[PDB]
């Protein structure tokens, strides 16, 4: 942030600028991760292959980390990030649990995600069963129907009449 | 239409009729003035001043009587509805359509002198109490009863 026209060019903050984009997504930041691959465009055009680590990430991120996140942990053995890789593997998304698992889809190993990596071995069932079932609020994925289900009611008409009382009132109460 | 009158003696005549000591009352008094007819017969009689009496439980009566009874206040079940409704809003919005004809010509005429354009159709306020006293019986669907 200083303005030190003086400040020269560093090789350890080029690589811990995209450190700090990577740590963007371990605390799902996911706004401040766009703010970050804006923050240096000039690093981001072609080159800086740290910085390009991260921005590739992000692409595979909003596709979806789970399926190409075999391909992010192999695409640089050392790039300087081999902790923040480890957190990459910490913050591996769990987000596709909103779906149905456990004898009604059974397997979910084909995303390649690490917590549903596996078909049924106790390593698969520690994440898949972690607090009984993934994340564990919710009904157990097993009987779980597909989601929450929520669903909704035409009963909501009273509530209704509720919000017409207010807003009739008002036209009446202009004049 | 009820008037009262009190007849002046002809021996009073040369005494002034009616000496005022009070500007005010004679002023009220001079607003009814007299009648064409009366005057016809109006010597030998002074018209004199009729109010009502004071009404007050008398007046409260009737006044309970009135919107309650005389009006139509059953108020238990005071709140056709949607029935015939729709033809009404549908007509009167019918009759807009043309009357707004007057003031579409109104804003294309350059009535650089005055006229008339017959605009003041008005009927939106018509339109708005029938369309929201209509829709305040949601008051009733859901909340007088159940």
């Amino acid at each position: 942030f200083d303005y030190k026209e003086q400040l020269p060019e560093s090789a350890y903050m080029h690589q811990l600028l995209g450190l700090n984009l990577l740590f963007l997504l371990s605390q799902n930041r996911v706004a401040e991760f766009h703010t970050e691959l804006e923050r240096l465009p000039a690093k981001d055009i072609q080159t800086n292959v740290y910085i390009k680590h991260p921005v590739s990430l992000e692409q595979y991120l909003m596709e979806g980390s789970y399926n190409k996140v075999f391909l992010a942990k192999g695409n640089i053995p050392a790039e300087s990030y081999t902790f923040f890789i480890d957190i990459l593997l910490d913050t591996i998304r769990d987000e596709i649990a909103g779906c149905i698992e456990k004898a009604y889809e059974k397997i979910l190993f084909t995303e390649a995600t690490r917590i549903l990596f596996f078909n049924t071995p106790k390593k698969m069932t520690d994440y898949a069963k972690k607090r009984g079932w993934v994340l564990g609020p919710n009904n157990y994925y097993s009987f779980a129907s597909q989601q929450q289900k929520p669903e909704d009611t035409t009963i909501p008409s009273t509530e209704l009449a509720k919000q017409v009382i207010e807003y009739a009132r008002q036209l009446e109460m202009i004049v | 239409v009820i008037d009262a009158f009190r007849l002046i003696n002809a021996n009073m005549m040369v005494l002034g009729h009616e000496p005022r000591q009070t500007t005010s009352n004679l002023g009220h008094l001079n607003k009814p003035s007299i009648q064409a007819l009366i005057h016809g017969l109006n010597r030998h009689y002074y018209s004199i001043t009729i109010n009502y009496r004071k009404n007050e439980l008398e007046q409260k009566m009737l006044l309970n009587l009135h919107k309650k009874s005389w009006m139509e206040g059953l108020t238990l079940q005071d709140y056709v509805v949607k029935e015939m409704l729709e033809l009404a809003k549908n007509y009167n919005k019918a009759v807009e359509e043309e009357d707004k004809m007057t003031p579409e010509q109104l804003a294309i005429k350059n009535v650089g002198k005055q006229d008339p354009k017959r605009h003041l159709e008005e009927h939106v306020d018509v339109l708005m109490t029938s369309n929201i006293v209509q829709c305040l019986a949601a008051m009733l669907d859901t909340v007088v009863f159940k």
